[PDB]
């Protein structure tokens, strides 16, 4: 009979939900810890006794040799993510794998794909508007692009002269500001020394002038570098930016659901779904800090929708704070982005009912 | 060592509410088909190779062999809520396994057993507070109580004749009802022809066994025995001293006993149950006369009706015309055994529903309309009270969504479309709003006729939950082998 | 060697010991999940099929099939601590265990078996002494009676209706101490209607034979009778004589007797259990003759009041009003047998809860609360031992922190974060803080009046560290003749 | 399904954590028995007829082909405590390990891996800075330095002849500090002879060509020099015209210019090592150019002595009284070379902590006084942080603990009943009382003239806690087959 070459697997139908659904929803979730200050960092072996150490999702899935497909596409959506920007691969690969894990659920009620999907792509483009419906407009000007500089490089190996490369990365990014473009700004590394030796090097494009005390050292502050001119280049393209700590996820949450019942029919159902999987954000966040994501997100959810917008999870207290009171802030394009990258891989993904491999 | 000895089946925390919910839900399940006028009923034989066709969950529980634990407490459930009043049988059974459902998610995700109680039975209090206040007050009433009773002969094998066995019920709980009670009521099930030939006699009937007695005998003095009449004329003699003319033998009877009651043109009946001598005792005024020497004419009951029917032909007396017949017999007719079965098993039911008016008249729109609107409320009820009981208050409401979920499932509509519609219809359409399954569509279950009983709801719910509540606890238990 | 015989297992060196922990260990954890208001009762159902549901430890311990050598014994510790005591035999079993947990750590280190034990003791007697400087002295305030009886009530069954239940047991604890003797206070219990209806009568209840035997006798004169009333006038005639008018028969009384009595106005029951017998004799002050001529007019029990009135369909026969108010009777009425079992035994110990509290005026804060605190002492006091000692003083120190721990498992709560700040609260506040589990927080015990008697607490670390230590030095059974 | 490769083990929960602490507990369980003054060295046998034997941790487990893919850390942990200082090496191993081990213990119980991390982290603020108010601060003394750098040698093969060793490194430290710097020691083994026979030569030590070259030379101008001397006479003629009475080249000499030389009176050797041909003008103070028409006065070595002593049948030139030998050479005989590459192992260490005593006058009581001192520092630290961070400072602080508990260990004295009198004294005396084997007994570190350098400490705490909590998040690795 032998309809396609022999050994040639071919899920179909519910057998590729399955297959497909978990194996993004699991690879969603190995990286997932390693969100947050408090990340664990695993210490990737390869199979030849390697010893690979790291919290990037990205970096990560780069060196897990992976086998089926739909794990292979999430690998994909943490070099896209980590391309733009950088910071928060892990965010858009763990909501595409919850995304896929609340669906799957709603494919045991019976919900046919179509209706699904539908919802899904619909959802999507809510997020956007309320994205922007809540963003905090902040001001060009250097003492704001400092800051939003700063927040890009306090986290990386560069953080310990975050001020320093900041200066640094202000001036090559407000220089080459015409939409500022990421391919006029010339890093010159060079070994030796420390990094506090930088000096910007200017002209419609200078030539930043690094310096690293070591091989490996100096590559990574042209790296956390360019990203902290990529945030100044989202304040000339997105002067928006949202509270983080899970501010801005628990909002959607709580606007999307109540957009549910008014709604209403079979999508009413996956509308909350959606917004429910916003809330795994301040979730694996709080408990990254060991303490009780349940109960976080009770009182969260609480003073959430009584007193505005400004409250977030604060990790250092274990607590819900007002955010905005904190100065925690977050560029609107960062989370602009990361819904959208998100439900979209989710949303195709769940298109696909079949693969033609060869075993 | 080993912790416990051998052949002690163990279960702690978690593993056991999986276990423990799982076989609910089976067997939550399996009745669940049961519901409604698509009730799919089941074949269960056992040892004895006797097959019982029963679309009852309790008979189907109780006759089912479990020997689970936990799933021995549904068996409970279905005990007590078919002792309370019949109707609903299958109802605890389900919303109980729906109930540990969402509750064992809740453990799953970190929620402590305590609190999934607590917000349980914080909800069930709330429900039993809705209830009382969204029921539909019906009016007794010839007019009101055919509307009862024909809401609750459907759904059964016997739909065919739903205005019969309406008015067949509607007069015998109508001629004795002080405080009704169900035990005044005697059914038989007589095979011969459709069940369109059912009747409703005015008194209880029973098997005699002499001809040359009177097969019909006017002002009747019943004279209840329970002695022997073997030895026999100075015993029958006794009898016709009295002015007995009806004999009713708790035991056997002697040849020569019958030929002497047959001589006296007394119509002697022996092999008389113990139960058929005290309804007989409490219909026409007859005293449980022991022995054969005291009994004289104040001991005599009064049975103006006392004749041999051969209806279906098998020969019956009808003991009907008394004073203050206080117990009547229901005369059902089957063409088959199997149709008699299913019949009596409905019979019984409706005797207990009318038992609850004479205690309670309320009535609610079943259907899963008052499900819907329990649901609706508790789940704004839960958002109303704070804490991680919020979660749990408005999971419990989750369950009564199962209700209809079952109805559109024995159906074959899809449950998600069905649903969403109902309720969306149902917080336009108020309570009355639910689901005809004859017509896959919304529906006014109050204009649809369908109402079910106030008191049956409630008991079901408080029931269901306690019981869950317990089985639930219990997440340690061994054995003792 | 050949010293065993065959089939003879042998504990030796570190295997005996660790077998040993970990057997108590396993048992005291599984007992820990129904510690606390939230804990849950377990099911254990013997060969017969038989289903004990309790949530007492010593019961469930006596029950289960317990294979482990050193579980037996922690068996016989619990055991101990609920004949001399009573509640809290769990708490009991969980010490020990904790104590063995923390000694072994010790012992893995290389700490000798001999110098861990001699640090525990060294805390024990100082513990025991702590006891005696943290009771609260009250008295036999009917106030904090209420309060204990109240707290003893909770964490069960009638938690439900603790403030009922509570106060009947105060008087019936108030009427029998003369020194108090719960064997004075007889606990009836009844099915049908709910458990908010249990009364206290000042007498004796029994579950007039004949219909023609008075229903309620004044100054009834009762003249108790051991021997039948059968192969019988004669025997009737010599207690009219003796002036008899309640002759409570402990066996059958002849039918032909009881129409003799009846028709001189004399009320007789009849199948009297021999134990009913010597407390209606204890009680109206009445002599029990063997033979009905052994009676007379001077063996008649003097009573008030005795009516039978119906318990739920059930005509009980009340003999209340004696001329000794020392002797009450503790009705329970409630829905099912089951439930009134658990109850009963609530009562049990609610009667033993206030009898030591008025034959103790000890009082201290319960709730873990005198655990923290003795923990927290001995941790002051290891400095001033020192030496290896230091360790075994802080390790029953710690175990002593298992209380509170269970407290905040069987809760949810975080075990280790609960225990820092009640910890914390205990060193600022006082003695009087404990962890309230409502509350998801530690708050003053004795403010929100959970009380426990000095007995338990002192009497704990008795039974525990003495059998605890002994299953240190049985490090080898060999089972042989 | 296979979204990993075959044979791909995976660890996630608990699993990789314990998994992960065990195996860095175990290597520290490898490396625990050689610390201390009385610490066991190990013999690295390299399956090839290879042994390596020696004490300190870093060589061994560079040798050791570890696969504990955690072990490998623990391997890094000891490289970065011997580069950024020297000995302790050991010490920091077993910290680390230890460490880990009483998290586990947290994590267990149900506290969270990165709250104990934050714990240790913020005890390390504290033991860090109590190191800063320990730190008794000492001068560059000889005598200080001779405790110390005898302290280093011992616990060692050459514990034999510390003594005079110790004397070798004080004037070779003293020698090259005018800022000190250790790259200034010529270390140079040679066999031959015993151990007591090792010398610190002030000047380069090589291992006269020409037989008619003069063979010693009583003040002779080092006129080093690099390129060949072969094609001859113009260069030879340049070199006497330098007054270069002592030729060292870098490569050889032609025979026709060896004769030449050696005519002139003048001593020149060919094919010296490129290290002695910086070190001679490091020592000598001469400068060695390339080419020999360019050789000048300039570029003369003033040396005070060099003769040729074959000391072991092997010519060997010393170059010896040197102006200033900022180069001084630390000449070492030994009995093996195997014994002189342990030896100078030794010396590299001894000298690294005198730069230390010397580049700043502080130290601390060795012998564990530092570490008890925390321990109880931090104990008394964790009731104000309070919180579950309490225990992980406790428990810091019990981990610190480790380096008394293995010295009594290493020694033969048990483990906890030194403890506790260490702990003891210590809580009256101060820091000064630390555990000393040589006694069997706490003692006074500062009186006995056992004190580490401060470096070493602090060092020892960061390389550990900032590594050992890294290995604690690490929760997962993903690998393949």
């Amino acid at each position: 009979v032998l309809v396609l070459s022999q050994n040639t697997k071919r899920e179909s139908g519910r057998k590729v939900q399955s297959g497909n659904i978990n194996a993004a929803k699991t690879i969603a979730d190995i990286i997932r810890t390693c969100l947050g200050p408090k990340s664990m960092m695993k210490m990737l072996l390869d199979p030849m006794g390697g010893i690979v150490m790291t919290n990037d999702g990205n970096a990560i899935l780069r060196e897990i040799q992976v086998q089926h497909p739909a794990a292979k596409s999430m690998i994909e959506i943490s070099r896209t993510q980590d391309e733009e920007v950088g910071d928060g691969t892990t965010s858009v690969i763990i909501l595409a794998g919850e995304m896929l894990s609340v669906a799957e659920h709603f494919l045991e009620q019976q919900m046919h794909p179509t209706v699904v999907i539908s919802a899904y792509r619909k959802a999507l483009d809510d997020m956007i508007s309320t994205l922007k419906k809540i963003s905090i407009p902040v001001d060009s000007n250097r003492d704001t692009m400092l800051n939003i500089i700063n927040s890009s490089i306090t986290t990386k190996v560069i953080s310990r002269w975050s001020s320093l490369a900041c200066n640094i990365a202000l001036d090559a990014v407000k220089t080459v500001q015409f939409i500022d473009i990421k391919k006029y700004a010339r890093v010159e590394k060079i070994p030796g020394g420390i990094i506090e030796d930088s000096c910007v090097l200017r002209p419609k494009a200078c030539t930043i002038l690094l310096r690293g005390a070591s091989k490996e050292i100096l590559s990574e502050v042209e790296r956390n570098l360019q990203d902290a001119m990529q945030v100044c280049r989202n304040v000339l393209l997105d002067p928006q930016l949202v509270p983080g700590g899970g501010a801005s996820e628990m909002a959607v949450a709580h606007a999307l659901t109540e957009k549910s019942k008014a709604m209403t029919g079979v999508e009413q159902w996956p509308y909350r779904a959606v917004a429910q999987a916003l809330e795994v954000i301040p979730r694996t966040l709080i408990q990254n800090c060991g303490a009780s994501t349940i109960r976080l997100l009770t009182s969260l959810r609480a003073k959430h929708t009584q007193e505005c917008e400004t409250w977030g999870v604060n990790g250092e207290t274990g607590t819900l704070v007002d955010m905005k009171e904190l100065g925690i802030w977050e560029p609107l394009a960062v989370k602009l982005q990361t819904y959208k990258t998100a439900v979209e891989t989710a949303v195709l993904l769940l298109r696909i009912d079949d693969i033609v491999s060869g075993h | 060592q080993m912790l416990k000895e051998g052949a002690k089946h163990f279960s702690g925390l978690e593993e056991a509410v999986y276990r423990n919910i799982q076989a609910c839900k089976e067997l939550a399940q399996t009745t669940r088909t049961a519901y409604g006028p698509n009730g799919m009923n089941k074949m269960v034989i056992n040892h004895l190779e006797k097959l019982f066709v029963t679309n009852d969950a309790a008979t189907i529980l109780r006759e089912l062999e479990v020997q689970h634990p936990a799933a021995k407490m549904i068996v409970m459930a279905s005990h007590m809520q078919e002792q309370e009043v019949g109707d609903g049988t299958n109802f605890v059974l389900v919303f109980a396994g729906a109930l540990l459902e969402l509750a064992e998610e809740l453990l799953r995700l970190g929620l402590s057993v305590s609190e999934v109680i607590e917000g349980y039975e914080i909800a069930c209090k709330k429900a039993h507070e809705i209830l009382p206040d969204l029921v539909c007050c019906s009016a007794r009433d010839v007019d009101e109580v055919s509307s009862l009773l024909h809401t609750s002969v459907m759904s059964k094998q016997y739909g065919n004749e739903v205005f019969l066995a309406k008015l067949i019920a509607q007069a015998c709980v109508s001629i004795f009802p002080d405080h009704f009670n169900v035990d005044n009521i005697r059914v038989c099930k007589i095979l011969g022809s459709g069940v369109h030939s059912s009747s409703v006699l005015h008194g209880m009937v029973f098997k005699k066994e002499t001809e040359g007695d009177v097969t019909s005998v006017k002002d009747a003095k019943i004279a209840v025995y329970s002695c022997p009449f073997d030895g026999m004329d100075a015993q029958v003699k006794a009898i016709a001293d009295t002015g007995a003319n009806v004999v009713v033998t708790g035991g056997r009877v002697a040849d020569m006993a019958l030929h002497y009651a047959n001589k006296y043109n007394i119509m002697l009946v022996r092999l008389n149950s113990k139960w058929d001598l005290r309804r007989l005792c409490k219909t026409v005024g007859a005293t449980a006369l022991p022995r054969l020497n005291p009994p004289v004419l104040e001991e005599m009951g009064h049975c103006d009706s006392v004749y041999l029917s051969e209806v279906g032909d098998t020969q019956v007396v009808v003991f009907k015309h008394e004073k203050e017949g206080a117990i009547s017999t229901i005369v059902l007719r089957g063409s088959t055994d199997n149709l008699m079965d299913d019949i009596e098993r409905a019979v019984d039911d409706g005797v207990n529903t009318f038992k609850v008016l004479t205690r309670d008249k309320r009535l609610v729109p079943g259907g899963g309309a008052t499900e819907i609107e329990l649901a609706k409320q508790i789940t704004s009820y839960g958002e109303t009270c704070p804490g991680l009981e919020q979660y749990a208050i408005k999971k419990f409401a989750e369950a009564f969504e199962a209700i209809p979920r079952a109805l559109a499932e024995n159906s074959g509509v899809k449950a998600n479309e069905v649903i969403s519609k109902l309720y969306a219809v149902h917080q336009e359409g108020n309570k009355n709003v639910g689901l005809d399954i004859e017509v896959p569509a919304v529906k006014d279950m109050l204009e649809a006729g369908v109402l079910d009983t106030y008191l049956g709801k409630y008991w079901a719910i408080k029931l269901a939950t306690n019981a869950a509540v317990t089985v639930l606890r219990v997440d340690q238990i061994i054995m003792a082998k | 060697v050949k010293t065993l015989n065959p089939k003879a297992e042998v504990a030796r060196a570190q295997a005996a010991l660790a077998v040993n922990i970990s057997a108590a260990r396993g048992l005291q954890d599984v007992l820990r999940t129904n510690l606390g208001p939230k804990g849950t009762m377990k099911m254990l159902v013997s060969g017969a099929g038989d289903i004990k549901l309790t949530k007492d430890g010593n019961v469930l311990l006596h029950e289960m099939q317990i294979q482990h050598p050193t579980a037996s014994l922690i068996a016989k510790v619990a055991t101990a601590q609920d004949d001399i005591t009573g509640d809290g035999t769990t708490s009991n079993v969980l010490i020990i265990g904790e104590l063995l947990k923390q000694a072994d750590l010790y012992i893995s280190e290389g700490l000798h078996p001999r110098i861990i034990t001699e640090g525990f003791e060294a805390a024990k007697e100082k513990a025991l002494q702590f006891l005696e400087q943290v009771k609260v002295s009250k008295e036999m305030d009917r106030e904090t009676l209420i309060d204990v009886a109240r707290t003893s009530l909770r964490t069960k069954v009638h938690a439900e209706l603790a403030d009922v239940l509570t106060e009947a047991v105060v008087d019936s604890i108030l009427a029998i101490k003369k020194p108090i003797d719960l064997f004075m206070v007889e606990i009836m219990e009844m099915k049908h209607k709910s458990e908010t209806d249990t009364s206290l009568i000042r007498g004796l209840v029994l579950d007039a034979r004949h219909p023609d035997m008075k229903k309620r006798v004044e100054d009834a004169y009762i003249l108790t009778c051991n021997v039948s009333l059968e192969y019988i006038e004669d025997r009737v005639k010599k207690i009219i004589e003796l002036k008899g008018f309640v002759v409570i028969n402990q066996k059958g009384i002849d039918p032909f007797s009881l129409d003799a009595l009846a028709k001189e106005g004399i009320i007789a029951l009849r199948r009297a259990k021999r134990r009913n017998m010597e407390r209606l004799t204890l009680a109206c002050g009445g002599i029990a003759l063997n033979s009905l001529d052994d009676l007379n007019p001077d063996c008649l029990g003097h009573a008030g009041l005795v009516y039978e009135y119906t318990l739920g369909e059930e005509k009980f026969t009340f003999i209340e009003k004696c001329n000794n108010p020392r002797s009450v009777t503790l009705l329970i009425k409630g829905p099912n047998k089951h439930t009134l079992t658990q109850i009963k035994d609530a009562i049990r110990d609610g009667l033993r809860a206030v009898k030591n509290a008025i034959d103790d005026g000890c009082v201290v804060p319960g709730a873990g609360a005198v655990e923290v605190a003795m923990a927290e002492a001995l941790v002051k006091y290891k400095p001033s031992v020192k030496g290896r000692a230091q360790l075994g003083v802080q390790a029953f120190a710690d175990a002593l922190l298992i209380i509170p721990k269970v407290l905040a498992q069987n809760s949810g709560f975080d075990l280790q974060e609960t225990l820092v700040k009640v910890q914390a609260e205990h060193s600022e506040s006082g003695q009087l803080v404990g962890v309230d589990l409502n509350t998801g927080e530690p708050m003053v015990a004795a403010e929100a009046g959970i009380w426990d008697n000095y007995c338990v607490k002192k009497q704990l670390l008795h039974s525990c560290t003495v059998i605890a230590t002994n299953i240190l030095l049985v490090d080898e059974i060999m089972r042989a003749g």
